[PDB]
RNA sequence: GCGAUAAAUUUAAAGGAAAUUGACGGAAGAACACCACAAGGAGUGGAGUGUGCGGCUUAAUUUGACUCAACGCGGGACAGCUUACCAUACCCGAUGGCCGUGUGAGCGUAGUACGCGAUAGGUCAGAGAGUGGUGCAUGGCCGUUAACGACGAGUGGGGUG
RNA sequence: GGGCAAGAACAGGUCAGUGAUGCCCUUAGAUGGUAUGGGCUGCACGCGCACUACAGUGGUCACAGCAGAAACAAAUAGAAGUAAAUGUGAUCGAGAGGGAAUGAGCACUGUAAUGUGCACAGGAACGAGGAAUUGCUAGUAAUCGUUAUCUCAUUAAGAAG
């Protein structure tokens, strides 16, 4: 079967304020716990533990 | 062998608590005392037999597993129990 | 025609001698038995159908068995399973060394950026599994000789054996 | 009437009964599992074993009535079950004997009909079997049904009683 690309040290999920306070950059799932973040690509926003893809009306 | 870490420790503690185990071959059902798939319990214990820790005797449709003395200690290290703890079969 | 009488060449024994035990006889004499007959009674072989076997065909028509002692036999009355065969699709891997890994081995996905994490990475050794092969490598169990009257041990006798 | 049942044998059968087994072969693109389908049931033809027959010592209607013993919701044409030969009266009259291939149906079992039951039509060979061949001596042969026996969701024209 196909080969698996890898993205090294995952730190992109977050953003840091000037005060040093940290917040998630990607948005978070309502139904899989807020600790699961949501991907983006074109019309698609998507999720892990449920594989559900939202399709945007744009 | 396709068992979760929780399922692995469930077998380790059972096999120490009681110095024996009994598994039915060619079955997709769940082991009565563990709630783990029979084939998976067989496959787990298979490794302990290969390591020389556990005896295996096969009779009719059943595999009888017996824990050797020279392996109580290995499983006690693995399960990180206190030095005083011993199975129900050992006084 | 007879009398008398060679070589070349070939070969590990010779239907060589006498005796012993078997197998055989279109040899003799006893026995025995409707899987033998005599005296009888019902069929099978001919027709249609059920079922097994060969042959041919097929993607595959999986396969063993052949005088009694193969052929409604393999507890073989197969829609799935049985099922070994054919078409398509999916799933998996004792342990040990070496190397590589939480700064992420590998896995899930509407496969690329999100979810899960040692579990299930690669390579050498080495296991295990198989209605795969060989019953002329075997064990066990069966059938047949045969349901027949024979069968070996100890002690004595005879013979070179 | 069964059951148990010498010694010796056989390169007799089974590795497709076995976590009985030696050795060879395959082993993530598997000769390992699983799932959905198809085959094992194909049809010029030669054979083995069974089942219904070829009628009048018969066919049909109804009525009785008897086993091995003891198990049986209900059912308006009909769609598993507690004998059958048989006993009396009618009937039919010398292919009104016989039920093969086939039609449009009506139900049942099942995950799935291709399997089974039922009703109507249809009506093939066969008029007692060449060369051969198989059992059977008394409650036996032959005849006649039946299995709370085995196969078994549903399927016996098979065995074992
Ligand atoms: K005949
Ligand atoms: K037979
Ligand atoms: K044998
Ligand atoms: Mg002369
Ligand atoms: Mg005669
Ligand atoms: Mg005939
Ligand atoms: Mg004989
Ligand atoms: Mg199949
Ligand atoms: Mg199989
Ligand atoms: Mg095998
Ligand atoms: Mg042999
Ligand atoms: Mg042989
Ligand atoms: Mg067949
Ligand atoms: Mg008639
Ligand atoms: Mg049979
Ligand atoms: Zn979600």
């Amino acid at each position: 079967k196909p080969k698996q690309d890898i993205k090294q040290i995952i730190l992109t999920q977050f953003s840091v304020n000037k005060d040093g306070e940290c917040k998630p950059l990607r948005n978070s799932c309502s139904t899989c716990g807020p600790s699961v973040f949501l991907g983006r690509s074109g019309n698609k926003e998507y999720c892990g533990r449920c594989y559900t893809v939202a399709i945007l009306n744009k | 062998m396709q068992l979760s870490r929780e399922d692995q420790v469930a077998i380790r503690k059972y096999l120490f608590r009681e110095s024996i185990c009994l598994v039915k071959d060619k079955d997709n059902g769940n082991h009565p005392e563990l709630n783990i798939n029979n084939k998976q319990v067989m496959k787990f214990l298979r490794s302990y037999v290969s390591r020389g820790l556990v005896e295996k005797v096969f009779v009719w449709q059943h595999a009888y597993f017996l824990l050797k003395s020279e392996g109580v200690d290995v499983l006690r290290e693995e399960l990180y129990l206190d030095e005083t703890e011993v199975p129900l079969t050992y006084m």
